[PDB]
């Protein structure tokens, strides 16, 4: 959460990166998110929703690799499927 | 980091279960060297309940297998899982061999030497297990194979006097046999592991002969679940056959006592070892006879030395390919002469198949691999 | 109604291994009886049992 | 005989693969899988028979001749 | 000569054309041909390199190529022969040199 609260704001550097910001926000969400509102949603999470979140999307679902360059010694898929999920190993 | 790297066991296991580059290529041909593996612990372990009931005094020792075939509980599967698990054993063994072969992997000097004298030890092994049960068929076949250790002059006589315990077959041979077959399976086992070692030291094979050094894949769990599913094939086989007609290849003169006067005329040992036995009687002479079972599985030693195609399969060379199916048929051909006694048409029949065996595979392989050297603007 | 079935029982792989032992043990319950029912169906009649019932 | 990674030197080369679970386990299994073991039939049993039928003959040959040596006698 | 059709039947029904293998394909690897091979342009190596990875593939699947993508006898492409001549030569020489 510190670095969250860190990054976003040395994100919202400057007047170009910021008005970056607030085109892709128009764009998408149809609105710009205040920085109130961002720290409200980083406070409003503790480790329940993050392990939550976490079990969610990366716990034993489908990835997708791309591999490129001397790539022989990477695993085969299903190495990296038979490693996604625990049993503990 | 991880304890599969960093720990001395784990890094042997990694390096040959599982970090082991497998070839992408290998059908189920393949498959019999773990089936071998399997079924080489499941005798084991069947043998060891046998021999945790079993008293190796010779007059009590029928009465000892009866006792485990009813009263002792399940001792009928347990003994039967052991008979027929040798059976399919040298079924495997055979299938083993016969990849070996004609996928060409016999490029291999060292593994191929250590696979032969895995042979002997195999061999040796299951005839010291079939005289075990001192029966009719047992006590005789046991009494003929020593004698054909006799058949050396000047070097071997004291050998079978000191192997006899005496003037013939009697108790101490039987305790010498148990104690062997007994032990045995344990040096399989380690030079079983040096047959690995050599073959994970240097490479395995695929079907086309091409070295695969561009598609190697891991082992788990692409082979590990595929040698799995022939394990499951494997244990159906035999259980079908333990569980149906558990007489379907076994002997049925011996399961009597052992009679010491009879010699029963349709004497043969095992179905196994019957084209071993059948280069025998179909060479007129003792001395001949004996060097010439000999040098049947010398042959088996000196094939890698009269390999002069310069393709490493035999996939691709199909009149090569007509040839060894040639030799396969006269295997069985060799198994059935040896599956019935001597007769008229089975002694011309017998010395045809034998002298075919030994023509085949001395010198139809080198005249056919020159033909498909030369064939091909080489 | 397969996905529901994932969603329940094949997630957290201790609670997995439990749950496919105690389908193990029903699935024991099950195979005796119906083994046991379809070789006395094809061996009525000449059986111990029914003998020992007219003993 | 080693480890992966020193083996060979491949450039000029992408592979596509796709997950296990977005594919069926057969898709045109008895469609396809027949014709293709047919075909893997009639590319072999030329090769395959000239051996066997040859030992069946024999078989039945040398069955007749001990018959016949035991039908007269 | 008839021995040529006898060759063309040969090559026709000898395995390898059907998964798109020329004659610089099936070789045995000894250490002659190993410095054959190290002995090549790259362009032509990696085409060795790709028709042998192709050739693994169809011989896991079991499955065969199309006509339209075979090799004939018309346009057997060899190019192994010479640097095989040569590492044969020079191994004839430090024979000779040893047995002189
Ligand atoms: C080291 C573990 C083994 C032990 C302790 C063992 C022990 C025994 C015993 C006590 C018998 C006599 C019981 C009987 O004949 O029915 C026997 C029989 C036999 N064993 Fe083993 N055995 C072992 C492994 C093997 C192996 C690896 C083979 C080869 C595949 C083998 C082949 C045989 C054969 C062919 C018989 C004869 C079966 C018969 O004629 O009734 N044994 N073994
Ligand atoms: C005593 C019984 C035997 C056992 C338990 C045994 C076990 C094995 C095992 C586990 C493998 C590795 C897996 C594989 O097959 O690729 C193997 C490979 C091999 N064995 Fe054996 N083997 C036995 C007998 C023999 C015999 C008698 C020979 C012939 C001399 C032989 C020749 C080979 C060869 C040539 C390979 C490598 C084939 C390849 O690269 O694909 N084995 N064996």
């Amino acid at each position: 959460k510190n670095l969250l609260r860190n990054a976003l704001v040395s994100h919202l550097d400057g007047t170009t990166p910021v008005c970056e910001d607030i085109g892709r926000s128009l764009l998408t969400y149809g609105r710009r998110i205040p920085l109130a509102e961002w720290e409200s949603r980083i406070a409003e999470v503790d480790a329940r929703v993050v392990r939550e979140v976490c079990s969610k999307y990366f716990y034993d679902q489908c990835p997708a690799v791309a591999g490129f360059g001397p790539i022989e010694q990477l695993p085969d898929y299903n190495r990296i499927r038979s490693g996604m999920f625990w049993l503990r190993f | 980091i991880n304890i599969r790297k960093t720990h001395p066991l784990m890094k042997i296991v990694n390096n040959a279960f599982i970090d082991l580059p497998a070839p992408s290529n290998i059908s189920s041909w393949w498959n019999f060297g773990s089936l071998l593996g399997i079924c080489l612990i499941l005798q084991i372990l069947t043998g060891l309940f046998l021999a945790m009931h079993y008293t190796p005094d010779t007059t009590t020792a029928f009465s000892s297998v009866t006792h485990i075939c009813r009263d002792v509980n399940y001792g009928w599967i347990i003994r039967y899982m052991h008979a027929n698990g040798a059976s399919m054993f040298f079924i495997c063994l055979f299938m083993h061999v016969g990849r070996g072969l004609y996928y060409g992997s016999y490029t291999f000097l060292e593994t191929w030497n250590i696979g032969v004298i895995l042979l002997f030890a195999t061999m040796a092994t299951a005839f010291m297990g079939y005289v075990l049960p001192w029966g009719q068929m047992s006590f005789w076949g046991a009494t003929v194979i020593t004698n054909l250790l006799s058949a050396i002059p000047y070097i071997g006589t004291n050998l079978v006097e000191w192997i006899w315990g005496g003037f013939s077959v009697d108790k101490a041979t039987l305790t010498r046999f148990f104690a062997f077959h007994f032990i045995f399976p344990f040096i399989i086992a380690a030079l079983a592991m040096v047959h690995l070692l050599f073959l994970h030291e240097t490479g395995s094979n695929n079907p086309t002969g091409i070295p695969s050094d561009t598609d190697k894949i891991p082992f788990h769990p692409y082979y590990t679940i595929k040698d799995i599913l022939g394990a499951i094939l494997l244990i159906l086989i035999l259980m079908l056959l333990v569980l149906f007609t558990p007489d379907l290849l076994g002997d049925p003169d011996n399961y009597t006592p052992a009679n010491p006067l009879n010699t029963p005329p349709h004497i043969k040992p095992e179905w196994y070892f019957l084209f071993a036995y059948a280069i025998l009687r179909s060479i007129p002479n003792k001395l001949g006879g004996v060097l010439a079972l000999v040098l049947s599985i010398l042959v088996l030693v000196i094939m890698p030395l009269l390999h002069t195609s310069k393709q490493r399969s035999m996939m691709f060379r199909p009149i090569s390919q007509c040839m060894f199916w040639i030799l396969v048929a006269d295997l069985l051909t060799l198994t059935w002469i040896g599956g019935q006694p001597v007769e008229h048409p089975y002694i011309i029949i017998g010395q045809l198949a034998s002298i075919m065996y030994f023509l085949i595979i001395l010198v139809m392989m080198p005249v056919a691999s020159i033909i498909e050297n030369n064939l091909l603007k080489w | 109604l397969t996905a529901r079935l994932y969603s329940l029982l094949f997630r957290r792989t201790s609670t997995f291994a439990l749950t496919i032992v105690v389908g193990a043990l029903f699935f024991e319950r099950a195979f005796d009886q119906g083994a046991d029912a379809i070789y006395e169906h094809i061996n009525e009649g000449k059986l111990w049992k029914h003998i020992k019932h007219k003993y | 005989g080693r480890q992966f990674g020193h083996l060979t030197r491949v450039r000029h080369v992408i592979t596509y693969s796709l997950s296990p679970f977005e594919q069926r386990a057969f898709p045109h299994y008895f469609s396809k899988g027949i014709p293709n073991v047919l075909r893997r039939t009639r590319a072999c049993i030329l090769r395959v028979a000239p051996p066997f039928v040859v030992f069946y003959l024999v078989y039945t040959w040398g069955t007749q001749e001990f018959e016949k040596s035991k039908r007269k006698n | 000569k008839w021995l040529e059709g006898i060759r063309k039947w040969y090559y026709n029904a000898a395995g390898f054309n059907k998964l798109g293998l020329m004659r610089d394909d099936t070789i045995h690897e000894n250490d002659d041909v190993k410095e054959a091979i190290r002995r090549l342009p790259e362009n032509l190596y990696n085409d060795r390199v790709f028709r042998i990875k192709r050739a693994l593939d169809l011989s896991m699947r079991q499955q065969i190529l199309p006509k339209e993508q075979w090799t004939k006898y018309e346009e057997d492409k060899f190019y192994l022969e010479p640097y095989l001549k040569e590492v044969i030569r020079e191994r004839k020489e430090r024979e000779e040199w040893t047995k002189k």
